[PDB]
């Protein structure tokens, strides 16, 4: 019984721990999924906006060359 | 011995705060610059009331609590309020932007801004007690802090206090004072990533206190101001046991044993009375029995559902002031011949009581009129459900079409998370059906 | 706080832009001088939203003059409210912009669109917390309509995380006599439905039918349009300027009015609006929910609304206004989509406009929009036919293909809010 009932606290500490330890690691995962897809979103508006820029200067340099 | 540390999280969570705190000091005499003359214990000692004020050696009694926004307009008002010596300057945590009602920002983009303070400033509130007991987080589930801050400081608190206890006091949302078409997606997201770490959840439904202030109140077009002072009476009978002592004293988490059967199964069902003006007062003393056959009302619950159309689970009377077991059990017998009481079959029918002599008393100017008697029900009934399932067909409307899912996917989420939120909210659902069919 | 930054572009752009500050300035107490002579601690208690704190108590709008031609803008320096402009915000050209968008974007809008950054980035550094930016011109000239949508992706580069809000005037052939309008009102859309959060649209071919036919005026001038931006202008951003709990921010307004990114474009609405030779909550309601009140040329009865925010100014019963709320939707159901269930946000705000008693501000997503694009998209094609006038832009150095996309977009725009109003829920 003396084994028993320190296998039973063994195991309630065992839970909780793991409790612990994969809410921990949930929670690092989903930060850092968020964190690459929120910048993964501002990187795709970015290049949008700089492929308008160089379209502008190909739009003032082909008006350069029909002078 | 046996502190519990109150957390305050956006705007409504805030403005609840204020209300309860302000009810707590007047329940406890506990001027606004925390004095308490009564309390002849001066530095500290382990009253009742201990468990949600700490003293200082200048003899003020602090609020074991911290106020944390993502902006700063609504606890800039605490800090010039009424109630600003109160609290110490560490205990309201303020950002600068909001999380603009958008649950990625409150949980992912703004929170993680702060979240490490505001833990660091919740460790330094343990440190203090000598025997934490658990948290109670007020939120609202509509708003993007009350959602998004609230989940990700419940994921966190689980990791840094284990299983320590943690309540809610969740504000569901309601038409007539919702700000945000998106609310329903911030309660699902905020109710699937809160549900593993919550202990036990009462749901305040906005349009059920709405409509209890202008029915029992005559109010026109109730207020925050009005709903709040309304649910901080039902939050000062749930916390009672806490913070007063009595022989016919139930302790809280004793009600609890008895409310939750599985660990999430762990919503329960709050109705309370009496809620009378002061002009319908003056004539009328409420009975034991009339304040309890008001608890069977529909129209007195803090959630909108037919507890005649589920089964119960449970069923708890938690009873202020001029109450006497005798009447108790006198009412309780009439209730049970007259009213459709239907439990599960694997669970037992009595009902669990608790009284508490201090009397209720309400904040000056108020509209609830001051009476001898009050109760609390909180009951675990399958009804609650019916709360769930307005929220999840509101859901499916807008995300069949992904409609504001942009916002979220801006912010980093992903519509796997949306899905994944709903399906917890399906089996949910489905375990409030199969708890209610009879066993073979 | 959370501070906005106002930028003013082009003759349209400065124009409504000096209205919209004086009308706010006497909302909130600011005198010419920018001193404040109120009477209310509600008009300073966000009043750092529009306006920076100077020495001396001082309020300065935080606000930028661009124009490529000095004209308007030295009729603005020299206007009513010219003096409470930050002299060191006025960025203007000579070279001027013809009515041409490629002249704005391309060549003469560039040369000077670093110096306009300039003045942009100084203001938001002095921010607590910028939260966007709002800019006032129109699609159918060419600084505005051109160096505008430059304004905004070169500024959209620099702050991509914070919004951007426009006031876009909308060409309309009984307003103006310029040919090649719906060339740049078009090539002007395409910008503004990749770059902006949320776009009012200012159509002045509602303006001049309200103007006409509503308020008996038999030759609206300018100053008469410009009297129902003000208006409306005021109306749109109360919730921005003063304590409330709906849309008090540019980005809880986008996240309650914007469903899908590409549908942000609002039809404002003011009430009450009758002629100078001639109320109740009901009538307000009845009235805000009216086509002769939209601000665009647009009937909402031929489209359904995606969602709906609506500001009451004034003392009034808010149990009443509860009840009409409740009372137009329940009895126009038809009209708003079933899939987005209580789109429509309703505010009150205490203080009226100076004039009226009571008032009311009606910003709607209506699918029915697309009658506004579907006009300038048959404008626009009618000339893109014959090649009319493509060789002021492609002087420039545009190449056809550039306009054949700016067509397509539109066209597509337009197929988008015809997709959600034929959409059901079950
Ligand atoms: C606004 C408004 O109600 O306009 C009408 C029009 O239909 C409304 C109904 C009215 O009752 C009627 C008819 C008035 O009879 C009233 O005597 C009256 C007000 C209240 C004046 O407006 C005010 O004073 C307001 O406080 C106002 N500020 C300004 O307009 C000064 Br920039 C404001 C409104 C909203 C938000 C902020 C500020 C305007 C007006 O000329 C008249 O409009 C116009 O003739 C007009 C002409 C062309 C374009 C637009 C309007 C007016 C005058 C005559 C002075
Ligand atoms: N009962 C009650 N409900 C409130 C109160 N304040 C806000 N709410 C409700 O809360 C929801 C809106 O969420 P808020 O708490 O205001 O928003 P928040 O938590 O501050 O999050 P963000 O402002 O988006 O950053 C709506 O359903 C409101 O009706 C309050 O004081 N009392
Ligand atoms: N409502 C209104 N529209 C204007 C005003 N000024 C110009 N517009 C419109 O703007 C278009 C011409 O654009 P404009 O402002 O002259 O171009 P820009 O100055 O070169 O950027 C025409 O369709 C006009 O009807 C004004 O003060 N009020
Ligand atoms: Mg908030
Ligand atoms: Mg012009």
């Amino acid at each position: 019984k003396r084994e028993h009932e320190r296998e039973v606290i063994q195991k309630a500490i065992e839970e909780n721990n793991n409790f612990i330890k994969m809410a921990k690691e949930k929670l690092a995962q989903k930060m850092e999924s968020n964190k690459e897809n929120r910048e993964a979103h501002l990187a795709a508006m970015l290049e949008r906006l700089q492929e308008k820029d160089k379209h502008a200067e190909e739009v003032r340099k082909n008006k350069e060359l029909k002078e | 011995m046996r502190e519990c540390i109150s957390i305050h999280v956006g705007q409504a969570g805030v403005q609840i705060g204020n209300a309860c705190w302000e009810l707590y000091c007047l329940e406890h005499g506990i001027q606004p610059d925390g004095q308490m003359p009564s309390d002849k214990t001066i530095g500290g000692g382990d009253d009742s009331f201990n468990t949600f004020f700490s003293e200082t050696g200048a003899g003020k009694h602090v609020p074991r609590a911290v106020f944390v926004d993502l902006e700063p307009t609504v606890i800039d008002e605490v800090r010039t309020g009424t109630y600003r010596q109160l609290f110490h300057p560490e205990q309201l945590i303020t950002g600068k932007e909001d999380a603009a009602n958008n649950y990625a920002r409150g949980h992912y983009t703004i929170g993680k801004e702060i979240i490490d303070l505001v833990l660091d400033r919740i460790r330094k509130l343990a440190d203090q007690c000598t025997g934490l007991q658990g948290f109670l987080v007020f939120h609202s589930f509509g708003g993007g802090t009350g959602s998004g801050f609230t989940s990700l400081l419940m994921e966190r608190l689980s990791v840094d206090y284990g299983k320590k206890s943690k309540l809610e006091f969740s504000i569901y949302p309601a038409p007539q004072v919702s700000t945000a078409v998106v609310e329903p997606y911030n309660s699902i997201l905020t109710t699937h990533t809160t549900l593993e770490h919550s202990d036990c959840a009462f749901m305040v439904d906005n349009e059920a206190i709405y409509d209890i202030c202008r029915r029992n109140l005559d109010i026109e077009r109730p207020t925050y101001t009005n709903l709040n002072r309304l649910i901080s009476q039902i939050v000062s009978s749930i916390t009672a046991s806490l913070r007063f002592d009595g022989a016919l004293n139930v302790d809280l988490t004793e009600f609890q044993t008895n409310l939750v059967p599985y660990p999430r199964i762990h919503f329960p069902l709050a109705t309370y009375a009496p809620v009378i003006s002061a002009e319908k007062a003056y004539h009328e003393q409420l009975s034991v029995a009339e304040i309890t056959n008001a608890c069977f009302e529909p129209a007195n619950q803090m959630v909108k559902c037919d507890p005649r159309h589920g089964k119960y689970m449970a069923c708890c009377l938690l009873y202020r002031g001029d109450v006497v077991p005798k009447d108790v059990n006198a009412a309780i017998a009439t209730i049970k011949t007259k009213r459709s009481i239907q439990f599960v079959d694997w669970c037992p029918t009595g009902f669990k009581v608790g009284i508490n002599y201090q009397p209720p008393t309400v904040v000056p100017g108020g509209d609830l009129a001051k009476v001898q008697r009050a109760v609390c029900m909180l009951s675990n009934t399958t009804a609650i459900a019916e709360a769930w399932a307005r929220l999840d067909h509101k859901f499916d409307l807008m995300y069949a079409k992904r409609a504001f899912v942009h916002w979220y996917v801006g912010e980093g989420m992903e519509e796997g998370e949306f899905s994944e939120a709903r399906e917890d909210m399906a089996a949910l659902e489905k375990d409030y059906e199969e708890v209610g069919v009879d066993s073979v | 706080m959370r501070e906005i930054v106002h930028i003013q572009a082009g003759q349209c752009g400065n124009q409504i832009g000096a209205k919209f500050w004086e009308v706010i300035s006497d909302e909130h107490g600011i005198d010419p001088t920018g001193s404040y002579h109120g009477d209310s601690d509600l008009q300073l208690e966000r009043i750092n939203v529009y306006y920076n704190e100077a020495t001396g108590n001082k309020y300065v709008p935080r606000a930028i003059l661009v124009d490529l031609e000095p004209g308007t803008m030295d009729s603005v320096r020299s206007g009513p409210f010219g003096q409470i402009f930050r002299p060191d915000n006025f960025v203007f050209g000579q070279s001027g912009a013809g009515n041409n968008w490629a002249k704005g974007h391309y060549t003469e809008g560039a040369e000077l669109v670093d110096s306009v950054l300039d003045v942009v980035r100084k203001e938001s550094e002095s921010c607590d917390c910028l939260q966007g930016f709002q800019l006032t011109h129109s699609l159918g000239g060419g600084t505005g309509s051109g160096m505008g949508t430059l304004l905004i992706s070169k500024i959209r580069e620099e702050y991509p995380d914070r919004i951007m809000n426009t006031f876009s005037v909308m060409p309309s052939p009984k307003v103006s006599d310029t040919v090649v309008e719906p060339y740049n009102a078009t090539l002007s859309v395409h910008q503004l439905v990749e770059n902006t959060d949320e776009t009012y649209c200012i159509d002045n071919e509602a303006l001049y039918d309200i103007c006409f036919r509503t308020l008996k005026l038999t030759t609206p001038t300018y100053g008469d349009l410009n009297h129902l931006v003000s208006a409306t202008m005021s109306g749109v951003t109360t919730c921005l300027r003063f304590p409330g709990q709906l849309n008090a921010d540019l980005r809880k307004l986008a996240v309650n009015m914007v469903p899908f990114p590409r549908l942000h474009f609002f039809m404002p609405g003011f009430a009450p609006l009758t002629s100078r030779g001639s109320l109740t909550v009901p009538e307000l309601t009845q009235q805000m929910f009216d086509s002769k009140n939209m601000m665009a040329a647009c009937d909402p009865r031929h489209g359904r609304y995606l969602t709906v925010a609506a500001i009451f100014r004034g003392r009034m019963s808010m149990k009443e206004v509860d009840e009409q709320m409740l009372n137009v939707q329940n009895k126009n159901s038809s009209y708003f989509v079933e899939w987005i269930p209580n789109n429509v946000k309703t505010a009150v705000c205490d203080i009226p406009p100076r004039g009226l008693k009571m008032s009311a501000t009606f910003i709607g997503n209506s699918t029915a929009i697309q009658e506004l694009f579907k006009r300038i998209s048959e404008q626009f094609t009618a000339m893109f036919r014959r090649k009319a006038f493509l060789h002021w832009y492609t002087g420039e150095g545009m190449d056809e293909m550039e306009f054949t996309e700016a067509e397509s977009n539109m066209n597509d725009l337009v197929s988008e809010y015809q997709q959600y109003q034929d959409a059901t829920a079950d």
